[PDB]
């Protein structure tokens, strides 16, 4: 079932990943955003912060 | 099962004669009424399956 | 001959509505830009001058149809 | 009621103009024309989807520059939701928009709702750690990968 | 050749006022247009590309 | 068969008309509309 | 079957099946042509413009 | 109205169709002139002379012009390109349909395209539409087909059917046969290059202009024209078409390029078949669609029909006899059967759909259930590839 | 023998026969047509003796010349993008999918 | 056009609106002969010969 | 400059009609 | 990148900054004193697509969400430059690959070595 | 197989679906991908009515030129334009004019792409034909026509075009604009004086008085001339808006028409016509309702 | 007759003369070329038909 | 909006239930017809008529008011008087109204005039 | 201030007027204009089409077996935009000649409509011999059922305008909606031949069934060409048709009207030598038709032409 | 017709001026969960109403 990880966040959405642990969430944000082409290696722009 | 089909295929077939003439009909098309569509169905169109004996 | 007496339903609902705007909602008027006039200048015959407030004016515009005039700040 | 139908001989007199109909204002009865379409919107409707019948007059809504905009104007600049840094010395565009949060503040339960006393700070610089670990990341090749499973990952 | 040096087509619009603000504000604007629709264009084509990219015959 | 029976009632009804017209009025004379002096 | 008489059709088929004069792309023949294209065709052209 | 002579030109310039600058009511006329359009001396002598017969006739007969256009269409019979095209400059009025189908064609065997296309499309929809002639359009066909240019080759098709404009209102419209002729070779260049859309297309429009029996039809018409010079009666029958010599002979091959077509079509399943295990035999070639043909004439001509009836079959088999002047049935037979056999396969979308080549069967996926990526999924499995495992639904 | 409540009995019987006959005549050309039905507006046929006096393709308006008596209500209206309703030019009906 | 301060309390857009471009755009054809297309080749010899 | 024809012979139209039911 | 983008942006109609829950009532403030209490929305309508009778912030004043197909724009990130893991499929026909030198020699996931092994 | 299953997801309208099946085609088995699975794309797009996606997806075929587009797909794609052509925005973007139509000044760019393409155009449904012969005479003129097309009997001919069908509004030369909007007050002062600094013709939605501020339906209840006045004005404005209401009358009414029946009934609030009325009379029964 | 036929000049005197308002209305720049697309009634009957 | 002699003709052979034909004429001496299926509203008390109750409105003339729905023909001698009732009819708003001009004396063959009215000016 | 006005785009003091925009505003375009989009008008050059075919097109449909058969007799008949001088007897051999050994009825009249139309052409009057001798026997005579090739129709009443001749009378009659209902498919060439044949024959009555028969089967009137309606409309005399003529004229366009006018100015006119017989005078139909004109035309204010000789009176 | 629905809008636009952007919660989720009580002890009770 997808509630299977419920318990640790009760009654707040479920979660895959632990969600106590502020890295972990982090990285897991990550990994979603380079998932779905938000994040990756793109051609640099002469504004992109550079230094 | 065979009866149901069967009959299934009747119902399906005076559904079917209603269809061909609802699309083909511009005066009925002319009043915007989806309920056109639903007021005559299986159910209400003939042959009447309790009617058949007479 | 009759046979009966009868009560007369009609339907009247009007569950469409259209409505279409008529031409003159969409005609042109002429609208204008409006700021406070600081100044007048008029020249015809004879130059006449009128300053309502003294300040440094950012805008001037001038004028020629029938008699020469000159609005300030306006 | 005379404006309505003045001399209309069926609700369907102006629509010899295609852009009066389409209109989906009265509602879509007049665009469902064969049963395949009929059945396919019951379908669509069921599985609580859009109906593509629906789709026959196109909104495009308020873009959302247009909303903050008629926000910023309403307020008169708005400087509730500024962040404090628009009140200093030439800030940098991202001290130029509105105040929303971002995804950044998501794993950190310490600060609850409130943050207590020096609890901001804090999480400050646990977010600060994050930026570095990122920056390792890309340096020695281990990012996420779009493709991974759940053992590369690890 | 790369980046900003390279292209297969060059379009140059030469603007022209009477007063050289106008001209200016004028240049802000179409090259604001410009960058809206390139990029719809060039997006376009870009996924036209990718396509092409994960396979094809000859 | 209709045609008939509405045609006789059509002129009952006009008689009626005219003769309350008539009674009311005292005259059997109308004036004209202020438009029918030219 | 190509004009739409499926009903016409189905009897010579069941007793084609029965004598077992039907092969391989025989069936694949007749399952086609109960879609009708000389009837798609009139469709086609009349009523759906 | 003002019309000037070019003979009679002098000074005092009898009927006064000169712009004076400075007589009585000369203003209006010097304005008008100042605002004349960019062409209008050159338009208003154009269109004053050169315009159409009241008949419908063309302008294009005339005597002070007609040694030009002889001795155009003359230069261009000895293949000189250039000086008859040096010659078609300095022509006047309307040039008669000859000297358009003359200068394509000589445009033809050189490959020159661009040339003939700018000449065909100079004489048509600036000149009235003279260039529009079965013959010229056949000319710029061959021109197409000579320089191995496809697309040109549809462009021209598409021209020769021409649209409401040409055909209705100016009423020219290439002849049937012409017709006939121009798609027939153009169908012959795709049929044998296997370009399967264009074939497509040229067929679908063939069939529905009723020109399928076409060529027999020409055939038949020729034998009639000679019964008629001596005076015997002339009838159109099937019987008639049957004795024609191109019915009977491709009635005699029929049955070869059956079985030639059968042939071809076991061996493509075999290759199929092995292709797909990357080479054994697989399972796939074990029963193909294709039923075997019954030893008889009719047989074979019941078993065309069946498997590749959506065509016209017999008509292809006629159209694929002759290769560049050389009739192929009577002298190579091999040849003249694999091309037939080619093109009854390029022709039918059913053969097209049971030639296909077997493939991978896609599994359908569902979303992680703790969601780790959106790019990975759960694929479904076919109990073929897991046996044992639960009993699953559909 | 209540008939005469319904719009089928008494003088308007002889209507409903009418509109019987043309509902027939009508299928007929349908059927002809290719079950595409012919124009409502009948600007489908060939001669004018043949469009039915009960056809949308008669005009009344106050006036056939004039414009400005052509309206249907006391202004005229226009259609969005203040396109004119009141009487329709040839291109503005469009007939589409 | 929801905007109802538009020329009468200051507000003059410093972009032309899409929906004004729209329209604009919408309303004059475009000539033919500006697609550019030239598949076949140049004419050498008919071209800059072709009728007066 | 009216009228421009002749008006309509004073024919009755209702006549025919009801004489034919 | 803000938390809830799909909620907060595409999902509701102010983007979250309109407050759909205000009543229309009239209000004692200086500046409110224009405003006239509203009658109760119509029963059953029929609303313009742009509009709504503005009793919840599921139905506003003015429909902001636009009714077409939403989409997220083509990503700028590299696909030919970037080098996935390698996937079942990849690895069964890596004998017909044609790679980059960086493709066989990759930092992660050198294809090479998998060719070989 | 599926081509099939791609054709029967898209008349479905089921997109992402489609698009799937296509992918892992294009990744596993590119060689065999016939044109009918872009026709299946090209069909279920316009169904669901996302005409950038049936764009988008005829442009990649345009870049690899093979599978060859069949007339069939050249059909869908044009259909889908004209589709797009014809769809009305919501009232917002209705103001101005119908936006939509700027789709089908594509057309003449695909026609001139569909012979690159050597797709036959004369294989087009009779119907799509009309209908890009349309978009055609909307959208495209020759480098001939575009010469001659601003002289001044061509402009001044249609304006006669329109003067005859009674429509002047729009046309520049044929309209004279005569309202003027006025300022709008400051309570910051009274004194300041305003004067215009510049002036516009727009059109009078954008600043007309607010629906609840003036009378209810005016078209319909109130007749309105604008007219100039003929004395001379000293000052103040050339014209004045003469409005009268639609059911206006005399106050000398009675008098200007032939007496009637009613007459008797002068300046009476409740009046019985039960009585002064004719169907007591006639009717032998004669219920009175009331 | 026709009500949006209306008087674009004013009535002739020494003030067209003494005075430097213009005679005719400036050019617009933003409005098209009037040009002719369209059909006929006549013209779509025959389509129709 | 008009309605021609054929319309006429073809709603004596063909009546609809809710469609109405209202006779204009004025005065009683010079109307000897009926114009079948028709009614009498003289058109000298249109504008009382039709602020009646539709009670009140049956008591008066003995016939149904027709709803705002429903057709109205008008009808009259020359089509003047008919023309005038029906502004009448249109300012309570009426959605269908029709004037037959042309109308008993087309129908009847009878040359009547509503009013006098000549089309020669009287020189000014 | 001048007798030479300002021109008010060059003038920077109109321009950057307070009634116009100032080069210091902010320049963008005021508001859109959609003009072509809303409104638009048809296409009607002042100068006649110069492709179209201008004549009466006889559709020749023949089987491309025949087609091929005929070719060394049809050669000599017109073929598309093509009419060969071939003399028309010899031609007219070559179809008696030939005709009965051909076996299809279609091809026998599509042939026959060839040899009509080139008959036509060269105005030669023997040719309806063929007509009595072939189609009458099966089309015209004692209610034979059988129904003529259009083709063969248009071709024999396109002869009988050209070579004037009292026979189309019987053949326009029987393609009328109780016969063979051809007339709704006739060109406008057809109409304009035909009219200005019953024109110079004189038949008010001709005159009065085709214009009726025009006008009830949707012609196009206003593209009937103007010579052929003067020619026909001067052929009227009659009372009554004369009537006719009035309240028909007022069918045609605004446009169409004032050209018939000119054109009828110019035939008893300067042009008088354009035609081939001279017109018949009707001083009554110029005079009407003039009229007309005049009615159908916006009307121009010359307020010293109209008001010369008033007096004003103190009655 | 006598555009009090018009009114109505307008003058929902007018209140605007007052209103703040909501706080949201540094956590959205966890917030908005809390709000409608679903978390581990952030049940309410209902408020006590006094019977009549
Ligand atoms: O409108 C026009 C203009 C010119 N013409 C020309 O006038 C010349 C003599 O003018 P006619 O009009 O008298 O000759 P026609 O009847 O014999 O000519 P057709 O129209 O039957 O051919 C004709 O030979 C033709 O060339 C017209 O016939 N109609």
């Amino acid at each position: 079932p997808r509630n299977l990880n419920h318990a640790l966040n009760y009654g707040i959405a479920n979660y895959a990943y632990n969600r106590g642990n502020y890295v972990e969430t982090q990285d897991s944000i990550w990994e979603e955003q380079t998932a779905s082409g938000q994040e990756g290696w793109s051609p640099a722009t002469h504004a992109d912060g550079l230094r | 099962t065979a009866l149901w089909d069967a009959t299934r295929k009747i119902r399906s077939a005076k559904e079917a004669a209603l269809h061909r003439s609802l699309s083909h009909n511009t005066r009925m098309r002319a009043s915007a009424d989806l309920k056109h569509w639903y007021e005559e169905d299986a159910n209400t169109l003939r042959p009447l399956a309790f009617e058949a004996l007479k | 001959m009759f046979l009966i007496h009868f009560v007369h339903y009609k339907t009247i609902l009007q569950k469409y509505t259209f409505k279409f705007k008529h031409i003159f909602l969409s005609i042109d008027k002429y609208n204008s830009l409006f700021f406070n006039i600081s100044g007048i200048l008029i020249w015809l015959n004879i130059i006449h001058i009128n300053i309502i407030l003294i300040k440094y004016s950012f805008f001037i515009l001038i004028n020629n149809f029938e008699y020469l005039i000159i609005l300030i700040s306006t | 009621l005379f404006q309505q139908n003045a001399y209309r001989k069926t609700p369907t007199d102006e629509h010899w103009n295609p852009y009066i109909r389409r209109s989906t204002e009265n509602g879509v009865g007049h665009l469902l024309q064969n049963k395949f379409d009929i059945m396919r919107r019951e379908d669509r409707l069921s599985k609580g989807e859009q109906d593509l019948t629906e789709r026959n007059t196109i909104h495009y809504g308020v873009p959302i520059q247009q909303i903050v905009d008629e926000f910023v104007f309403r307020h008169r600049n708005a400087r509730g939701e500024r962040p404090l840094d628009y009140f200093k010395p030439f800030p940098n565009f991202r001290a130029l928009r509105l105040n929303r949060m971002y995804r950044d503040v998501e794993g950190f339960s310490l600060m609850k709702q409130r943050p207590e006393f020096l609890e901001w700070e804090l999480f400050t610089r646990y977010r600060q750690h994050h930026q570095q670990r990122r920056r390792l990341a890309l340096l020695h090749g281990l990012e996420p990968v779009a493709n991974e499973t759940a053992q590369e990952r690890d | 050749e790369d980046g900003i040096r390279g292209s297969e087509v060059t379009y140059k619009i030469v603007l022209e006022g009477f007063w050289d603000h106008h001209v200016m504000k004028l240049a802000e604007d179409v090259c604001m247009f410009l960058k809206d629709v390139g990029r719809q264009i060039v997006e376009e084509k870009l996924v036209a590309v990718r396509r092409l990219l994960q396979g094809g015959a000859v | 068969w209709e045609l008939s029976r509405d045609e006789q009632l059509f002129w009952e009804r006009v008689e009626l008309i005219r003769k309350g017209q008539v009674a009311s009025i005292g005259s059997s004379h109308k004036r004209g509309y202020a438009d029918e002096a030219a | 079957a190509q004009h739409g008489l499926y009903q016409q059709a189905t009897p010579i088929v069941d007793e084609l099946h029965h004598q077992k004069a039907l092969h391989a792309g025989h069936y694949a023949l007749l399952i086609n042509a109960l879609a009708c294209p000389r009837l798609g065709q009139r469709i086609l052209h009349c009523d759906a413009q | 109205p003002a019309v000037v002579d070019h003979d009679n030109i002098t000074v005092e310039d009898p009927n006064r169709v000169g712009l004076n600058a400075a007589t009585l009511d000369c203003r209006g006329r010097i304005y008008r002139w100042l605002r004349r359009g960019p062409f209008f001396q050159v338009d208003n002598y154009f269109r004053r002379s050169v315009k159409l017969n009241r008949d419908g006739t063309l302008p294009t007969d005339f005597v002070h012009e007609a040694p030009l256009m002889r001795k155009i269409i003359r230069l261009a019979h000895r293949g000189h390109l250039k000086a008859a095209c040096e010659e078609y400059r300095r022509v006047t009025t309307v040039p008669p349909v000859e000297v358009y189908r003359a200068l394509t064609a000589c445009c033809v065997p050189g490959a020159k395209l661009a040339d003939a296309v700018s000449i065909f499309e100079d004489g048509d929809s600036k000149l009235f539409y003279v260039s529009r002639d079965g013959e010229v359009l056949h000319n710029l066909m061959r021109c197409a087909i000579a320089a191995r240019h496809r697309a040109r080759i549809m462009w021209v098709y598409n021209v020769m059917r021409g649209r409401f404009y040409e055909n209705v209102v100016v009423r020219a419209e290439v002849d049937l046969i012409w017709r006939y002729r121009i798609a027939m070779i153009a169908l012959e260049y795709l049929l044998d290059h296997e370009c399967a859309e264009e074939a497509a297309a040229i067929y679908s429009y063939l069939v529905e202009e009723e020109l399928l029996r076409c060529d027999v039809h020409v055939r038949v018409g020729l034998h009639m024209r000679e019964a008629i010079a001596a005076g015997k009666p002339i009838t159109l029958n099937n019987d008639v078409m049957n004795a024609t010599s191109l019915v009977r002979d491709a009635t005699a091959v029929a049955p070869e390029v059956a079985r030639e077509l059968q042939r071809r079509h076991a061996q493509t399943l075999q290759n199929n078949a092995v292709e797909a295990v990357g080479a054994g035999s697989a399972p796939w070639s074990i029963l193909g669609p294709l039923t075997a043909i019954g030893p008889t004439a009719e047989d074979t001509m019941v078993w065309l029909q069946q498997h590749y009836g959506d065509v016209d079959v017999m008509s292809i088999m006629r159209w694929a006899r002759f290769r560049k002047g050389k009739d192929l049935m009577a002298k190579d037979r091999p040849q003249y059967l694999a091309r037939a056999a080619a093109w009854i396969e390029l022709l039918s979308k059913r053969n097209r759909e049971m030639e296909e080549v077997p493939l991978t069967y896609m599994r359908k996926s569902k979303p992680l259930v703790l969601d780790t990526n959106s790019n990975v999924r759960v694929a479904w499995q076919t109990p073929l590839m897991r046996s044992g495992g639960p009993p699953r639904l559909l | 023998c209540g008939v005469n409540a319904y719009e089928f009995g008494g003088k308007y019987a002889r209507t409903y026969a009418y509109a019987f006959e043309k509902a027939k005549k009508e299928l007929e050309a349908t059927a002809a047509s290719g079950f595409m039905a012919p124009s409502l507006s009948h600007e489908d046929t060939e001669r004018l003796s043949d469009q039915p006096t009960t056809s949308p393709s008669v005009d009344r308006f106050a006036s056939t010349t004039h414009p400005e008596q052509r309206k249907a209500q006391f202004v005229p209206r226009v259609g969005p993008g203040s396109t004119p309703l009141e009487d329709p030019a040839a291109d503005q009906k469009s007939e589409w999918s | 056009s929801h905007r109802r301060d538009y020329i009468r309390m200051g507000y003059i857009p410093r972009y032309t609106p899409w929906e004004w471009i729209a329209i604009q755009e919408a309303d004059q054809p475009l000539i033919a002969e500006q697609i550019r297309q030239d598949n076949i080749g140049t004419s050498y010899f008919f071209s800059l010969n072709r009728y007066w | 400059y009216t009228p421009i024809w002749k008006s309509d012979p004073a024919v009755d139209n209702v006549a025919p009609l009801r004489d034919e039911d | 990148q803000l938390q809830a983008q799909d909620r907060i942006i595409c999902g509701t109609h102010g983007a979250g900054i309109v407050a759909h829950q205000t009543a229309v009532n009239s209000s004692d403030n200086p500046m409110l004193s224009s405003v006239t209490t509203a009658a109760p929305a119509a029963d059953l309508s029929r609303t313009k697509p742009h509009e709504g009778t503005g009793t919840s912030e599921r139905d506003p004043y003015i429909r902001t969400l636009h009714n077409q197909r939403s989409a997220a724009p083509e990503s700028s990130v590299s696909q030919s430059h970037t080098v996935n893991a390698p996937t079942v499929d990849e690895c069964e026909m890596l004998a017909e690959r044609w790679g980059t030198m960086n493709y066989w020699h990759n930092d992660t996931f050198p294809r090479l070595v998998v060719f070989l092994k | 197989t599926y081509e099939l299953v791609m054709l029967a997801l898209s008349l479905q309208g089921n997109m992402v679906e489609a698009e799937s099946i296509l992918s892992f085609l294009r990744s596993h088995h590119s060689e065999h991908i016939t044109v009918e699975s872009f026709n299946a794309l090209l069909l279920g797009h316009r169904e669901a009515r996302q005409f950038d996606c049936c764009d988008a997806i005829w442009q990649e075929l345009v870049d690899r030129r093979w599978p060859r587009a069949s007339p069939l797909t050249a059909e869908l794609y044009l259909r889908s334009i004209m589709d797009h052509a014809n769809t009305p925005t919501s009232e917002p973007l209705q103001s101005f004019a119908n936006i939509n139509v700027v789709e089908k000044k594509k057309v003449p760019l695909v026609l001139a792409q569909m012979d690159e393409l050597g797709v036959p155009r004369t294989h087009l449904s009779r119907v799509l034909m009309d209908e890009v012969e349309d978009s055609l005479r909307k959208f495209q003129t020759y480098r001939s026509r575009f010469y001659e097309w601003g002289r001044a009997v061509k402009q001044f001919d249609f304006i006669e075009f329109r003067r005859r069908n009674g429509w002047l509004y729009d046309l520049h030369l044929m309209k004279c604009t005569t309202k003027q909007v006025g300022p709008l007050r400051d309570f910051n002062d009274p004194d300041a004086v305003q004067g215009a600094v510049a002036t516009a013709e727009i059109p009078a939605f954008f600043n007309e008085r607010p629906a609840w501020e003036r009378p209810p339906l005016e078209e319909t209840l109130y007749v309105t001339t604008n007219k100039e006045r003929y004395d001379d004005v000293r000052g103040g404005d050339i014209y004045y808006d003469d409005t009268r209401g639609l059911h206006d009358r005399s106050p000398t009414w009675m008098n200007e028409v032939p007496e009637t029946r009613y007459d008797r009934l002068y300046g009476v609030n409740h009046p019985d016509i039960a009585k002064i009325g004719i169907r007591r009379h006639l009717n032998v029964e004669y219920v009175n309702r009331k | 007759m026709l009500s949006q036929n209306v008087a674009k000049t004013t009535v002739p005197s020494y003030y067209m003369i003494r005075t430097n308002l213009p005679h005719r209305k400036p050019q617009n720049q933003w409005e098209g070329v009037y040009y002719y697309s369209g059909i006929t009634k006549r013209q779509r009957h025959l389509i129709l038909l | 909006h008009q309605v021609y002699l054929k319309d006429m003709l073809h709603l004596m052979r063909y009546p609809e239930p809710y469609t109405h034909i209202i006779d204009c004429r004025t005065s009683t001496q010079k109307m000897h017809r009926w114009v079948p299926h028709s009614l009498w509203l003289p058109r000298d008390e249109v504008e009382y008529a039709l602020q009646l109750s539709a009670d009140e409105f049956l008591d008066m003339y003995g016939f149904r008011k027709p709803d705002k729905s429903d057709d109205v023909i008008l009808l009259s001698h020359n089509g003047i008087y008919s023309e005038q009732a029906g502004w009448e009819w249109k300012k309570q708003f009426f959605q269908h109204v029709y004037n037959y001009r042309g109308g008993t004396n087309e129908l009847f063959g009878e040359s009547y005039s509503d009013m006098n009215v000549s089309d020669v000016l009287s020189p000014w | 201030v001048g007798y030479t006005p300002v021109n008010p785009d060059t003038s920077p003091m109109v321009a950057y007027s307070q009634y116009h925009w100032h080069y210091n505003l902010p320049q963008g375009m005021e508001r859109p204009h959609s003009v072509n989009r809303t409104f638009a008008a048809p296409f009607q050059s002042n100068h006649s089409l110069v492709n179209k075919y201008r004549g009466v097109w006889i559709e020749f449909d023949m089987h491309p077996a025949f087609s091929v058969a005929l070719e060394p007799q049809l050669r000599k008949l017109p073929r598309g935009r093509t009419l060969p001088k071939t003399p028309a007897e010899e031609v007219i051999a070559d179809y008696t000649a030939l005709a009965p050994l051909v076996d299809d009825e279609k091809t026998r009249d599509l042939w026959l409509a060839k040899v009509f139309q080139h008959c036509a052409f060269q105005r030669c009057g023997g040719a309806m011999e063929l007509w009595e001798r072939y189609c009458h026997q099966r089309f015209t005579a004692e209610g034979a059922t059988a129904k003529p090739p259009l083709s063969l129709v248009k071709s024999v009443l396109f002869y009988c305008n050209k070579t004037d001749n009292s026979g189309w009378r019987a053949l326009f009659d029987r393609c009328l909606k109780d016969g063979w209902n051809y007339t709704p498919l006739f060109d406008t060439a057809q109409w304009s031949f035909m009219l200005k044949s019953i024109g110079r024959m004189g038949d008010e009555d001709g005159v009065r069934a085709v214009l009726e028969e025009m006008l009830d089967v949707q012609a196009d009137l206003d593209r009937v060409e103007a010579r052929s309606v003067v020619i026909a409309l001067n052929a009227v005399t009659n009372a009554d048709v004369y009537e006719f003529v009035k309240k028909y004229l007022f069918n045609f366009g605004e446009r169409k009207v004032k050209f018939l006018r000119t054109t009828y100015s110019d035939l008893r006119g300067h042009g008088a030598g354009k035609l081939r017989i001279p017109l018949k005078e009707n001083d009554n139909m110029y005079y009407h038709v003039c009229w007309h004109s005049s009615i159908r035309s916006p009307r121009q204010f010359s307020p010293r032409q109209l008001y010369f000789d008033y007096t004003p009176s103190t009655l | 017709t006598h555009g009090l629905r018009e009114k109505e809008k307008h003058d929902f636009t007018i209140l605007q001026r007052t209103v703040r952007i909501p706080f949201q919660g540094y956590d959205m989720d966890r917030f908005l969960a809390q709000q409608k009580g679903t978390p581990y002890g952030a049940q309410q009770l209902p408020p006590n109403v006094v019977p009549s």
